[PDB]
RNA sequence: GAAAUUGUUGAAAGGGAAGGGCAUUUGAUCAGACAUGGUGUUUUGUA
RNA sequence: GAAUACUGCCAGCUGGGACUGAGGACUGCGACGUAAGUCAAGGAUGCUGGCAUAAUGGUUAUAUGCCGCCCGUCUUGAAAC
RNA sequence: CCCUGAAAAUGGAUGGCGCUCAAGCGUGUUACCUAUACUCUACCGUCAGGGUUGAUAUGAUGCCCUGACGAGUAGGCAGGCGUGGAGGUCAGUGACGAAGCCUAGACCGUAAGGUCGGGUCGAACGGCCUCUAGUGCAGAUCUUGGUGGUAGUAGCAAAUA
RNA sequence: UUGGCGGAAAGGCCUUGGGUGCUUGCUGGCGAAUUGCAAUGUCAUUUUGCGUGGGGAUAAAUCAUUUGUAUACGACUUAGA
């Protein structure tokens, strides 16, 4: 047994992988991922966290 | 089906307590066995080394009366009718024999024992 | 279709092996067996009998002889821990035992077809075992009673503990 | 290491000695005890006979021939102390028990064999001097036991027959014993002595 | 002639049946969860019947797998044969159940032809 | 002679078990002799052998045989562990079971 | 032409229930692997 | 003037026994070596025998050892008289 | 410490047997037994952190590396299994036998379940991607229908024969 | 084979005489292998059946009838070449 200070196998609670079903949207993240992996700018991590984002996270610009 | 019947001195033949005299079950069973006989002789068989091999009694659907208790109930009253079947068969010689190969696996262990005892003794 | 398909097939290419790091060096015996010593068979054939240890062979093996003519065990490897080394101990110098190796043992490996349903001897194995019996005699006329010994067999009696037992 | 193991009861503490034969008989050890009117129980014969009266009370009430039964000989004593630490309700209890004869006095098949005893268990080697003790004999004869004085005369029958069997005995092994030591101061009686026999 | 495999291990290869299956002929056997208040087995006594449970699962390399050590592939004809034509040494083919005779020992010469392994060589067969 | 034993007697006496649960993967063997566990060391890792009779003749012989060994000392008696390759039958509690001299050492 | 329930035959067990779990004995019953490419042709239908 | 006990340390030596062999070209850290190379250094290999079948194994019935109270429900609490 | 004080109703319980320099009480020292607890290893799942669009061949929700964790009623969520019907597809299966049913015969899945062999049978049915619902039973003194033990039992005895 | 003894569950113990076999008390001669480096490596006693060939002996019980010292029925007690 073991005294947990936290609670176990929790989810991270932060949305990747859009829950949207769009094809050209899967093709943005696909490059934007790369580019956040291997690029090591912090640009390319922003927008690939903006990219999942849901409808009212997105308000018009 | 011999609960709460009488106890008698002829079922000392079987050695049971409980025995009875069924008269119109043994009617109807011997003129089923008189008919098999008379379908042996008209097939053409010996007719002295007849055995019973085979018989079985079950049940026909019942037939419903219905009687009259107190209350002004209704209950049922039912015959439970029977279908028997018998087969008679002359009694044959002993059956067979000259039973199976029975291959044998020895290793070579053993095979070296039963020629170690072969050339041990005669 | 009956069913579907696999989306991805498994690859039939089998992949090598890792490079092992496992070499052999040679066995280090026990120090109770050392070469003319007189043994018990625990197991075999010949078990219970006591015979004398000529030579360690390259798979492991101890090369043993009754003496033939004292209680029938012809020249043969044993392995060593299905063997008691008693305290009892012959000088086997003088025999020439390098003639025998791994491969002088050849069984001669019988066909999957060849089944014996109901049911001889090298003549080399022969004059060998002739050669060195005389030899390994000589040595036992020294002392007394080894030629008794080793014809008599080797059996626990009532009573008999082998953790307390000297071999 | 013994095909049957044959026990004189005699001088040996009840329930020391039935743990000991359990024990042998669970393990698969063959157990014949004789002479089961000479065991003995720690205390005063007044406290057993009071023991004995407490368990003579219980009995099953709708019906006494249901209850628990009280066997009056010393040999059944015995097997109702012994029963007691065999589990006997299951297989391997009952094929254990089977193993097991416990009789009073020697019976014919066993007066010509070999007893032993059981040093633990043994009464001299348990108890203080000073306290006492019963016989089981006595305390069984004393709630109901019939048969105590036709023991006691087969018992002196037998230990007579005996007593002329050990005079040949020890006559014969002191002749053993003579040519021993006059075929002794040989050769080979010092080799043997040198090598330890 | 499969391809080589670890050593197969069934963690429970005994079949979880439901509780009072045994007792009762209304209740079947396929596995159904106690969720009852003072269930035994919901409870997990000692001595009881044991549950399904993730524990259990077959080694990822091991699974699917039948004994000969190839993946069961259901087939109807010769042209679903014909896709199990260069993984023989995976998947082993199994006729359906409802192809008949004269169809069948097509697939088996076909399947004979292409050394593709049929695991029920002889249903329908008349000799 | 007339004794050709090259074996050890022991007895099977039960499984290792708790006071109200049993486990029958590891066997408690009582080998004659040896009362003490420096004594019993002397017989660890040897073979154990219980051999047994059946009417059906199988391979040549109507005698089969269950191996396992000897694998730690078992209380402060002389009683030892052992495992076999299939666990014994649990009627065999009290039975007579044989202790091979090989692997040997000495 | 299912089940409850029943008859016959067959097998098995049964000292105040029966049924179950882990393990093995015994009896009965049963699947899989056993070719493989191969130096080779000691060869026939000559490849 | 010593020894020994007790306690503690050794990157001292060494014997027996049990369970496990996951991974699958190479890459790393090391050691012995002047070097080639070798090794117990990022997970088992080498040699040999028997069998090749119901022998191992699976299933099922039985036996044995130990364990196992009837389910669902309300309830603080159900095997519940 | 022991004894007297010390009397309750079926027969009775340091758990039982039994135990008296204990197998009792006080105390001390060791050895030993074993929990689903601890240590190490394997496997399953979950969670977290990472690596990997290069060409060839597939699946980037993929593959791979590392570490930790796993009780659970009421309840919440996720991934799946099964049923009736609908769009699409496999130019799917089938009178050389579809569906159904039986089968202490076999295989796969942790499981819901799926597949095969044998028997019976006689006319339709299935896999996959989706759509839809009158979609999964052991219970409700549930509804309708059928059938047991009780049980060859209670009984078939008023009104003279 | 002669003579005893043994009734607790004796069913066994002792003894006389001759025959026959072995003797490792001592000294010799010949054989053994190949079960291949282990595989209980098979040697015990318990019951039954079927064959031989050698002895031994040629019954009762129950139903049915009857009795009434008995009796719900079974059971009991009687009788019957
Ligand atoms: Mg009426
Ligand atoms: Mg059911």
């Amino acid at each position: 047994g073991i005294d947990h200070t936290s609670k176990q196998h929790k989810r991270s609670g932060h949305r990747t992988a859009p829950k949207s079903d769009n094809v050209y949207l899967k093709l943005l993240v696909k490059l934007y991922t790369f580019l956040a992996r291997r690029t090591d700018a912090p640009f390319n991590k922003v927008v690939l966290k903006a990219l999942f984002l849901s409808k009212i996270n997105r308000p018009p610009v | 089906f011999n609960s709460s019947i009488g106890r008698t001195a002829q079922g000392k033949e079987f050695g049971v307590t409980k025995a009875r005299w069924p008269a119109k079950s043994v009617k109807f069973v011997q003129g089923l066995l008189q008919n098999a006989a008379a379908n042996a002789e008209a097939k053409g068989l010996d007719a002295t080394k007849l055995y019973v091999s085979h018989i079985q009694v079950n049940q026909a659907p019942k037939q419903r009366r219905r009687t009259y208790r107190a209350h002004g109930r209704i209950n049922k009253y039912e015959s439970s009718p029977s279908h028997i079947e018998l087969v008679v068969t002359e009694k044959e010689e002993a059956v067979a024999k000259a039973a199976e190969k029975k291959v044998v696996r020895l290793t070579s262990r053993q095979r070296g024992r039963i020629a170690a005892q072969k050339r041990i003794a005669a | 279709t009956a069913q579907q398909a696999p989306k991805w097939y498994p690859s039939e290419d089998v992949a090598a092996p890792k490079k092992t790091r496992k070499a052999v060096r040679p066995q280090k015996l026990r120090a109770s067996l050392v070469p003319g010593t007189v043994l018990i068979l625990l197991a075999g054939r010949f078990r219970g009998k006591r015979v004398v240890y000529l030579k360690h062979l390259e798979d492991n093996t101890l090369l043993v002889t009754g003496p033939f003519k004292v209680n029938g065990v012809p020249l043969r490897r044993v392995n060593a821990r299905y063997v008691i080394a008693t305290s009892t101990k012959v000088s086997v110098e003088g025999v020439n035992v390098e003639k025998f190796n791994v491969e002088y043992f050849a069984k001669e490996k019988l066909t999957k077809k060849e089944k014996k349903e109901a049911n001889e001897i090298k003549t080399e194995r022969v004059e060998d075992q002739k050669v060195v019996d005389k030899a390994l005699l000589a040595e036992i006329k020294k002392t007394p009673l080894l030629k008794q010994y080793l014809s008599a067999s080797f059996s626990l009696k009532n009573g008999d503990k082998p953790h307390l037992l000297k071999f | 290491v013994e095909p049957v193991v044959v026990i004189d009861g005699k001088g040996h503490l009840v329930g020391r000695l039935a743990s000991v034969v359990a024990k042998q008989l669970l393990n698969g050890q063959k157990i014949v005890v004789v002479r089961a009117e000479e065991l003995n129980i720690s205390g005063e014969f007044f406290r057993n006979k009071l023991k004995y009266h407490d368990f003579l009370r219980k009995a099953t009430a709708f019906n006494k021939t249901r209850g628990p039964f009280h066997f009056r000989a010393p040999s059944r004593i015995f097997y109702k102390a012994l029963r007691g630490m065999v589990s006997h309700k299951t297989a391997r209890g009952k094929a254990a028990l089977e193993r097991l004869k416990v009789f009073e006095g020697i019976p014919p098949p066993y007066d010509k064999k070999k007893r032993v005893v059981v040093p633990q268990a043994l009464r001299v080697l348990r108890l203080k001097p000073g306290r006492k003790y019963t016989t089981l004999g006595k305390l069984s004869t004393s709630v109901g036991w019939k048969y105590e004085d036709v023991v006691a005369k087969l018992e002196a029958k037998r230990k007579v027959s005996s007593a002329e069997y050990y005079a040949k005995k020890r006559a014969f092994t002191k002749k053993v014993a003579s040519a021993n030591a006059t075929a002794a101061e040989s050769d080979v009686a010092k080799q043997l002595a040198a090598l330890g026999y | 002639a499969s391809l080589p495999h670890p050593k197969i291990v069934k963690k429970h290869t005994k079949k979880f049946k439901r509780h009072h299956s045994d007792r009762y002929h209304r209740v079947a056997e396929n596995w159904r969860k106690q969720k009852g208040i003072d269930s035994v087995v919901r409870r997990r006594f000692r001595g009881n019947i044991s549950q399904p449970k993730i524990g259990y699962g077959s080694n990822k390399k091991t699974k699917f797998l039948s004994p000969s050590g190839h993946k069961t592939f259901l087939v109807a004809n010769v042209k679903d044969l014909e896709t199990l034509t260069m993984h023989t040494k995976t998947y082993a083919a199994e006729i359906a159940h409802n192809i008949s005779a004269k169809n069948r020992v097509v697939i088996l010469a076909r399947a004979k032809a292409l050394g593709i392994k049929v695991t029920n060589p002889k249903g329908r067969l008349a000799l | 002679a007339e004794s050709h034993r090259l074996y050890v007697k022991g007895k099977h006496l039960s499984y290792q078990r708790s006071k109200r649960v049993n486990n029958p993967n590891v066997s408690l063997i009582k080998i004659e002799g040896v009362a003490t566990p420096q004594d019993a060391q002397f017989y660890l890792g040897k073979r154990i052998a219980y051999v047994y009779r059946a009417s059906k003749e199988v391979r040549g012989s109507k005698i089969r045989v269950m191996w396992g060994k000897v694998t730690r000392t078992h209380g402060n008696s002389g009683v030892v562990r052992a495992t076999f390759r299939n666990n014994l039958p649990a009627k065999t509690f009290g039975a007579s079971v044989r202790i091979f001299l090989y692997p040997s050492n000495i």
